[PDB]
């Protein structure tokens, strides 16, 4: 119905 | 109380049909507001199929034949699901054209169904209109044929006085002429009204009739477009999740994508050696 | 394992190790170029979409209709041209991220070179004078076959020779030795000059391998965030939309059937009662 969306990277990244 | 055609498209004009032709006019603003709605769908079907292609075309022709490991899989990632969101707007066109293709089969049911009320409703209002004519030619003469009557009456009690027996006998043949002659016209007066309420009272059914079949064809009209609406923005809607879960395939690919992982297995692929050249030392000639 | 310790040749000739790492930042210059063609061409893809909805929405109809569904479908040709113009901004997003990948990539390109021009350098000069040391080397046993015939030619006179005939043959002997003596330091001292390019080299190869590290450590970084960035700005336009596509529906759910057609009666009405039966008129009544 509704999109997700976007998504923070892994916070174990740089 | 919800008001109704059939209760509020009258004319207080006998030989008017306005009411008719206000909700006659309607469904032609209806027609074409149907049209629109098709045109729209045509336009933005071949919109969302060439949007579809170009994206496609990207995605199978571009490189990245270079990259090797995760960063590989990671660009290979989105290049699959290009194609992927590329090929489902295609198959959006083709619902979108299923769309149009289901309201130009209803916009011509109408049509159909409209074009025998207008003969009908053409047929008896003509005939009503013909007959009130008729009616009221017959109310001049039937008028007239009075006049002459009292005219000739008067005529006959002005000379049957001091008048001579041939003068009173010419004056009360014709009184008698003229009194038949209007109660001809009197009966051929009232057999004019008659016919024409017989006609009015087919009219007044008729009209009542084709009113509520009008309403009908609105309420189905507006309740199909209005549906039409909400189906294309929830496929729209729905297509804006379909992508979304596509391009979250490629965050999900990027999790697997470690920097060192892609350095340590290039060195362990590419390695050409752990130890230094040795040095070049004197080398004597008889030692 | 590192950059720095494992390309290295046992071959002293070959440099191998450098060709390879320098070919993998090639390849990763051609691997950002194809990043930057994907955004490239999905920025104009956008563009054109965007415009064409736009499009699509200004020069569609809908005047005949009125009330509630007329709203609604302005409604949709409304949030028709909201998403063509969010989606032209899309590709002015998408070319900024071009943009930051192309200024990268020469950023790089750009230090490449540096090194480029130092390695090339002593290279040429490793190998220069590994080629001057053998030469010296050819040059040295040569003079020593040479000093070990003249000797033995000696030897053979020197038993029942002559005085002034075995001076001539040892005088060639000692003139042979001479030549040998100096060819040796000719060919000591080669060998001193090449290990001094030679260590020079070795820590210019070090050195070289830990920035080429690097520079792919950046690299498969900001393509990794790329990728990770593109794919939330593509995400991110589909919240967009259904967000414009929710007032669409937000529009239909105020849209009542019979208010339309009440809305229709009460604004184009001609009359609430038939006319009246035309009766039979007496003309004496």
């Amino acid at each position: 119905s509704k999109p997700k969306g976007p998504r923070n990277p892994p916070p174990t990244w740089n | 109380p919800q008001l109704q055609f059939k209760d509020a498209f009258w004319c207080r004009d006998f030989t008017a049909h306005t009411g008719y032709e206000v909700l006659l006019q309607r469904l032609l603003d209806g027609r074409k507001m149907c049209k629109d709605m098709e045109e729209l769908l045509r336009q933005r079907a071949q919109a969302e199929e060439r949007y579809g292609k170009e994206l496609v075309q990207i995605a199978r022709k571009a490189g990245g034949q270079t990259e090797i490991n995760s960063l590989r899989a990671s660009f290979d990632s989105l290049k699959q699901q290009m194609e992927n969101v590329g090929s489902s707007h295609i198959q959006l066109a083709l619902t979108l054209r299923e769309e149009l293709r289901s309201l130009e089969e209803f916009r011509e049911r109408q049509k159909e169904q409209r074009k025998k009320y207008e003969a009908v409703m053409d047929r008896v209002q003509k005939s009503k209109l013909s007959l009130y004519k008729k009616a009221m030619e017959s109310k001049k003469t039937y008028e007239q044929k009075c006049r002459d009557a009292d005219d000739a009456e008067q005529a006959f009690e002005r000379i049957s006085a001091n008048g001579h027996q041939k003068q009173v006998e010419k004056s009360q043949n014709k009184a008698r002429q003229c009194k038949d002659s209007a109660t001809e016209a009197e009966r051929v007066y009232r057999q004019s009204i008659a016919q024409l309420e017989k006609v009015r009272a087919e009219w007044e059914q008729e009209h009542r009739t084709t009113c509520e079949a009008f309403q009908l064809q609105e309420f189905d009209r507006l309740t199909i477009l209005r549906n039409a609406l909400w189906v294309h923005s929830n496929q729209l809607s729905m297509q804006c999740v379909k992508d979304d879960e596509l391009y979250e395939e490629v965050r999900l690919t990027l999790e697997g994508c470690s920097i060192d992982a892609d350095i340590d297995s290039f060195i362990q692929a590419k390695s050409t050696g752990t130890e230094p050249p040795a040095p070049v030392p004197y080398q004597n000639y008889y030692d």
